[PDB]
């Protein structure tokens, strides 16, 4: 009925037992749903699979099921043919908006004008989703085949077709024929503007500041900068334009991308799919006469054995530092709080990245085991080492571990991230631009004057309604010596319009006579202070969605794009291969105590899999798959579980029933009898919520029924 | 002696399992007493040890009342958990899975205070699970301070004073690990038995 | 203004959440009762058979033992049950909220 | 001025829903409590059971 | 016992009609406050109103929360002692039961 | 990586069965005369992996306004006779190689027979000898071969599949390696 009424009934649950910018956002949102799209696009790409083997085959022409077999060939795959032209279409429009939008901006006006930030980042994702597209329609081979069958189907049965259709369906054979066609097309079409190498320098540059400056907070978008900024180099190079002319002219820094290349040579694309960032620069048409610039080519720091000290330290001391934080505070530990769940959150990306990341690079790099062998085999299975795949679950462990914690202070970090950014922003736009201002109101400087007064009424919050009238930097004569102000206190963060408005005005300030002449020091430097400061605010606002996005492990099951390679001899790979079921029987095969208790954290992995199918894929077989996977996986771990356990139980039993004297004698003679090591059964014992794919299991009952089965055959078998 | 007396008298010993195991809990404090020293007598592992409580109950002195008794056994615990991190530095306390425990016999602190606990507070009345529970959470508090720093000396065996405290909570029944997680999570005791282990 | 606009949408969508929730509970109690219900009819079988079991081995008579010959092992040796659950991830076991997350997603043998 | 009150409505959602996270927090707690607890309540019982049947078939005559 | 089959039949039934009901009118109430907003030719009436119902709608669904949890817990709780019970006699049986065949032996 | 193969020559030599069965094994007997068509496939050769795009022309007199555009930007060339049929023997000398060397006069040519399987069956041959034709032998295949100077003479039939995986996988260490 009432808040605080709602708010009571709620706690008894808890104890039971300008209009320049205005035009600019509105650009900025159109590309952005393209790249949804495009994604949509992309995910349909990766998630083909070979519909014309079901199709019956036809021996002789006086089959009676000839003229039925086509009906069906063709009912079945015609829903495919329609999003192949949308596809298609999709594409050509992509491809003309962004030329033309380069276009507007390559004008002459740039070399006045400056380019917002965020903008550069939405082109930079736009090129790296033509990137992915056009490695997903090269690779796939499966869609070619299945259009031509449906093609000849068309023909045979002669489905009244015309003119129009025939045109149509053959300029998408075209179009799919054509390698490299998204890339071709284009550049193509940006060649012909000029000055479109500029604008491309910028974008490169910009995502360098970012790498170098760990100005990121996820894994996808460390990726998505090193893949930027290889695609852009390729684009570079051209009949028009050259990179290295350009960094002779100090326009571009190649000798930090070759660093960084060197360091990581490896990212993702999509799915199992993976790039090699060298490539672009091997592609690059003036590679051949000045490959002695670029070191990274030649092939050291992935053995993840020697970097799990500093993990381990870093696991540490968060958790002590943070287990201390499980009716108002001062704002100074709310601070704290948001550097803290900021430091968690960076933490848990560069656990992710490392993992990944070296996942990626023995993919790529298989090994050279049997002499038969399928390609997936020497990539993953063959190219891990015992030590190499406990360090891999204890990341994965660690991972999950500080996720679970953070969820559970969720409340808490949301309440003092919405309290801190709020206290910030007003503090600032409220203090900190009152002597900019009053600079400004002194001397006519009109253009400061509007931004100043639209970054100090968007977000401005006032306790009593309106502006007011004694500030001595409005009337713009100096201030008394205090004129004190006290500004409202809640917990609520800016609105993502409000946050994108006030900081391209707070960047527009401050740019490269220009408008950032007329500023003295202490003005700019809480300027650039705040906006390297607030870019995270966003982020920590939705920090389930940003948390669950850090802690994505569900590409390691994924291998549509190998079995394409199989030339469709396979339906789907054994559980022998998958990564899970493979550090889940190495655990329990070599039966090591330390790793014991990290086998579940490694069964877990197939609900983020089936997780991230059925949001994003939107797709069931996966799913299916996935579940017929667990279902025999987890009968052979309850098994051998159960028989390791009741071994080494009935030996401890033995040994300590044994006498001593004879065993210190055996020992004196040269006939000692080893003892039998411990091990870390309790935890599994015990546990009784093995959560999967949405199921309760009761591992204790399984076990029990295991070791009651094993007691009465020892005792028949002692009888 | 439990296990002697199992297959010699298994009539008396059932008839005190079921007497022992059924008996309400409303009833008083002297006839709970009377069933644990039979129990005992049997060999069975009454929670509270009633030789235990009859050694500790002969003690008077000049300045002794039963408030600061009372007191005194309260801060014993805390004297207790403050000093347990000074065990790290220890170089005799380096867990060691041959033994499940470790060489200066500091795995046994975990009952030992358990016993003195519930002997203490069932003489002068006090709660248990009140008192254990304070314990558990300065302890852990203190636990969580040491392992914050990296000095070498001093924290040679942070992860063996761990695994005291995973002891403490499993060998205590009026304790469960719902506390403990909140007040310790178990990543750092897993962390830690992996180390040993090695 | 917009802004009284949004705010509106943004309780809509608030009493949607809302609405979610309640179903998020329901079903979660909802099977929680079935589950339980199965519990109440197999405990009150066994308070049956435990009251007669107590009726008839209070009318035992001791004159009425007898033994059989030391040689006969014609009777059926006592087995217990030994069932131990498998195939435990099957379509069939799938928790209903499991099932709308499946069907709204996407979904030739005698010509062959 | 409407900045004014959109900060105040603003904070009633941002209130309401912490609200609902919270209740479905519980919800989700409540849920693995009460199903370990029905859990070790059928370990139990199925003892019981076995345990019923070992006595019924010691006992039966014939 | 009889206390058993009444919150059996007798109220997990009637909380879900309840939960359904509620969703119904969850429903219902916002397209009907949408829609009064829109039409409505004040809009800090149509605001307030909203805010009462989505008050009233949260209390409510706190309030079933609540008693649903309340009376899982104590059917559980009544389950659990009847099976401590049977335990109890079930070990007397195995105790007359094996007393009877000692007997029988001497 | 990627290598761009287009196969050229007269009606009714298997083209089509062939590109078919190599990339779904499977055949077929109907035939469906082809104006375009275009498969994949991603195979091994000497221990690297190729991406193999396929483009299928058509023969018919007709349709020969559709098939210069798939020359140019190639790799390697595929000429395909019926060794059952003299008239695409012949073909071969009088046409497909001025036509592929005029649009692309450096690149490699791979010359290969098709219908292995029915040179040896006595049926096909009896009809053919009631025209005055007869199957075309080995020998003549590595003359003809020579004289145009392709890489390589193979036979391949698709029904057996007994040389389909050779031709291509020659055709890639025709360009890949030299
Ligand atoms: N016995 C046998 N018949 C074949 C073989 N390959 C193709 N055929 C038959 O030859 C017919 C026509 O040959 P295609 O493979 O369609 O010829 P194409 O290269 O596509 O040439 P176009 O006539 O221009 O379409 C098919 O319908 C089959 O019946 C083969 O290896 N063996
Ligand atoms: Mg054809």
């Amino acid at each position: 009925v009432t808040l605080e009424d709602a708010l009571s009934n709620v706690d008894l649950l808890e104890e039971l037992p300008i209009a320049r910018y205005i035009e600019q956002a509105t650009v900025h949102s159109s590309m952005n749903e393209m790249l949804e799209e495009g994604q949509e696009y992309a995910v349909m790409l990766y998630t083909w699979r070979s519909c014309s083997r079901a199709i019956p085959q036809v021996k002789c022409n006086e089959q009676p099921n000839r003229v039925e077999i086509y009906e069906k060939t063709v009912e079945v795959l015609e829903p495919e043919v329609t999003k192949l032209m949308n596809f298609m279409y999709f594409q050509r429009n992509a491809i003309e908006r962004f030329c033309g939008e380069v276009r507007r901006l390559c004008h002459a006006e740039r070399r006045k004008d400056f380019v917002s930030e965020a903008y550069l980042i939405t082109l930079g994702k736009f090129i790296n989703m033509f990137a992915v597209l056009d490695e997903l329609k090269n690779m796939k081979c499966s869609v070619k085949n299945d259009h031509s069958a449906y093609k000849r189907a068309a023909q045979f049965l002669r489905k009244m077709a015309d003119p129009q259709s025939i045109q149509e369906s053959q300029n998408l054979s075209m179009f799919l024929a054509n390698h490299n066609k998204i890339t071709q097309s284009l550049q193509q079409q940006l060649e012909v503007i000029s000055g479109y190498e500029e604008l491309l320098a910028d974008i490169v540059n910009l995502c360098v500041d970012y790498y170098e400056n760990r100005m990121y907070l996820t894994p996808s978008e460390k990726h998505m900068l090193l893949k930027v900024m290889g695609f852009g180099l390729y684009l570079m190079d051209g009949s028009v334009s050259n990179i290295y002319k350009l960094d002779a002219k100090k326009r571009i820094n190649l000798s930090k991308i070759d660093k960084y290349f060197k360091q990581l040579q490896v990212v993702p694309l999509f799915g199992d799919m993976q790039i090699e960032l060298a490539r672009y620069i091997k592609t690059s048409a003036h590679y051949e006469e000045n490959k002695s610039r670029w070191t990274c080519t030649s092939s050291p720091q992935y053995n993840i054995c020697e970097q799990m000290i500093q993990i381990r330290e870093d696991h540490m001391r968060f958790i002590s530092e943070l287990a201390r934080y499980s009716a108002q505070k001062t704002d100074a530990e709310y601070r704290k709080l948001f550097d803290l769940a900021l430091q968690g959150l960076q933490l848990l990306s560069q656990w992710s990245a490392h993992v990944m990341e070296v996942y990626s690079w023995k993919l790529v790099h298989p090994t050279d085991c049997p002499d038969s062998a399928e390609e997936y085999e020497r990539a993953t299975r063959y190219n891990y080492t015992s030590e190499e795949k406990f360090a891999l679950v204890e990341v994965i462990a660690m991972i999950k571990g500080l996720q679970v914690l953070m969820g559970r202070m969720e409340s808490v970090f949301n309440h003092a991230i919405r309290h801190t950014v709020y206290a910030a922003l007003q503090d600032f736009s409220q203090v900190t631009l009152r002597e900019p201002l009053r600079q400004a109101i002194k001397k006519k400087k009109n253009v400061i004057q509007s931004v100043l007064q639209a970054i100090r009424k968007t977000v401005c919050d006032w306790e009593t309604g309106h502006e007011p009238f004694n500030d001595p930097a409005l009337r713009g004569e100096k201030d008394p010596k205090g004129f004190d102000i006290k500004v409202p206190r809640r917990a609520v963060g800016p609105s993502s319009t409000q946050l994108y408005m006030v900081r391209t005005m707070l960047e527009s300030l401050i740019a490269d006579k220009t408008l950032r002449s007329s500023l003295e020091g202490p003005t700019i430097l809480d300027i650039e202070k705040f906006h390297r400061e607030s870019f995270f605010y966003t982020h920590l606002i939705n920090f389930s969605e940003t948390l669950q996005q850090c802690c994505d492990l569900s590409q390691l099951w994924f291998r549509e794009f190998f079995l394409e390679l199989t030339m469709g001899r396979r339906i789907q790979f054994p559980i022998e291969m998958s990564m899970p079921w493979i550090l889940t029987d190495h655990i329990l095969e070599t039966k090591e105590a330390s790793m014991m208790e990290y086998v579940l954290y490694s069964l877990d992995l197939y609900n983020d899999s089936a997780h991230y199918a059925l949001t994003r894929f939107n797709k069931q077989f996966l799913y299916d798959e996935i579940e017929a996977e667990v279902n025999l996986c987890f009968d052979q771990f309850v098994y051998k579980l159960a028989d390791q356990i009741f071994a080494y139980y009935k030996v401890m039993a033995g040994s300590l029933l044994l006498d001593k004297r004879l065993r210190s004698e055996c020992k004196n003679q040269g006939a000692t009898i080893h003892l039998p090591p411990s091990n870390r059964y309790e935890t599994l014992l015990k546990q009784r919520h093995v959560q999967l794919l949405g199921r309760s299991i009761d591992l204790n009952r399984l076990i029990t029924q295991r070791v009651s089965a094993a007691m009465y055959k020892s005792l028949e078998l002692a009888i | 002696l439990r296990d002697v007396l199992s297959y010699h008298i298994p009539f008396l010993v059932s008839s005190i399992e079921d007497f022992k195991d059924h008996i309400p809990r409303e009833t008083d404090m002297k006839v709970a007493m009377n069933v644990y020293e039979l129990s005992s007598a049997a060999g069975l592992p009454c929670e509270i040890d009633p030789a235990l409580v009859v050694a500790l109950s002969s003690q008077k002195s000049e300045n002794i009342s039963p408030e600061e008794e009372y007191k005194i056994a309260c801060l014993l615990m805390v004297f207790v958990a403050v000093s347990l991190p000074t065990l790290a530095s220890n170089v005799m306390s380096q867990y060691s899975p041959a033994i499940e425990g470790h060489c200066n016999n500091i795995h046994c602190l975990a009952k030992a205070i358990n016993q003195i606990a519930a002997a203490l507070f069932t003489i002068h009345k006090g709660s248990i699970e009140d008192r254990l529970k304070e314990f558990l959470a300065l302890a852990s508090s203190s636990l969580l301070k040491i392992g914050q720093e990296t000095d070498k000396t001093t924290t040679r065996n942070r992860e063996s004073v761990y695994l005291l405290l995973d002891m403490i909570v499993q060998e205590s029944p009026f304790l469960t690990m719902d506390l403990l997680e909140s007040c310790f999570p178990y990543v750092l005791l897993r962390n830690a038995y992996h180390a040993v282990y090695k | 203004n917009e802004l009284e606009c949004v705010t509106n949408i943004s309780l809509a969508n608030i009493i949607r959440q809302l609405s979610s929730l309640s179903k998020y509970a329901e079903d979660i109690f909802g099977e929680l009762f079935n589950e339980a219900h199965s519990f109440s009819f197999r405990v009150n079988s066994l308070q049956e058979r435990v009251d007669r079991l107590s009726v008839s081995v209070t009318q035992l008579d001791p004159k009425e033992e007898e033994l059989s010959l030391q040689d006969i092992t014609m009777r059926k040796a006592f087995r217990s049950s030994t069932i131990q659950d498998q195939q435990l991830f099957d379509r069939k076991t799938l928790p209903i909220p499991l099932q709308e997350t499946y069907d709204v997603c996407e979904q030739l043998t005698p010509y062959r | 001025r409407e900045i004014h009150q959109d900060w105040a409505n603003r904070e009633y959602i941002e209130i309401i829903t912490s609200s609902i996270k919270k209740i479905a927090d519980f919800l989700n707690s409540f849920d693995m409590s009460c199903r370990s607890r029905l859990a070790t309540l059928n370990e139990k019982l199925t003892a019981l059971e076995r345990r019923i049947e070992y006595i019924e078939a010691r006992v039966t005559k014939g | 016992m009889a206390e058993l089959q009444m919150l059996l039949e007798e109220e997990i039934p009637g909380g879900r009609r309840a939960l359904f009901d509620s969703y119904t009118n969850l429903e219902r109430v916002a397209d009907y406050c949408e829609n009064n907003y829109i039409q409505s030719a004040d809009k800090q009436r149509a605001l307030e109103e909203t805010k009462a119902y989505t008050t009233q709608s949260l209390a409510s669904v706190a309030y079933l929360i609540n008693t649903l949890a309340n009376n899982v817990l104590q059917m559980l709780d009544i389950q659990a002692s009847q099976l401590r019970r049977m335990e109890s006699s079930i070990n007397h049986i195995s105790q007359t039961v094996d007393i009877h065949k000692e007997k029988v032996a001497r | 990586q990627a290598i761009k193969c287009v196969v050229v020559g007269d009606g009714a030599v298997g083209k089509t069965c062939l590109l078919i069965s190599y990339t779904t094994n499977a055949f077929s007997g109907e035939y469906i005369p082809t104006v375009f068509d275009n498969y994949s496939a991603n195979v091994m050769v000497d221990g690297k992996p190729v991406n193999l795009g396929l483009w299928d022309t058509a023969g018919l007199e007709d349709y020969d306004r559709l098939r210069p555009l798939s020359y140019p930007q190639t790799d390697v060339f595929l000429i395909c006779f019926s060794l059952v049929s003299p008239a695409s023997f012949e073909n071969v000398r009088a046409k497909w190689y001025p036509e592929v060397r005029h649009h692309c006069p450096n690149t490699p040519i791979i010359l290969v027979g098709t219908k292995l399987d029915l040179r040896d069956d006595k049926d096909t041959i009896e009809k053919l000898k009631e025209k005055k034709l007869t199957p075309i032998t080995y020998p003549q295949g590595l003359a003809m071969a020579k004289e145009i100077g392709a890489v390589k003479y193979l036979e391949c039939s698709a029904l057996t599949q007994r040389g389909l995986k050779t031709v291509f996988d020659e055709a890639i260490r025709a360009v890949l390696c030299p």
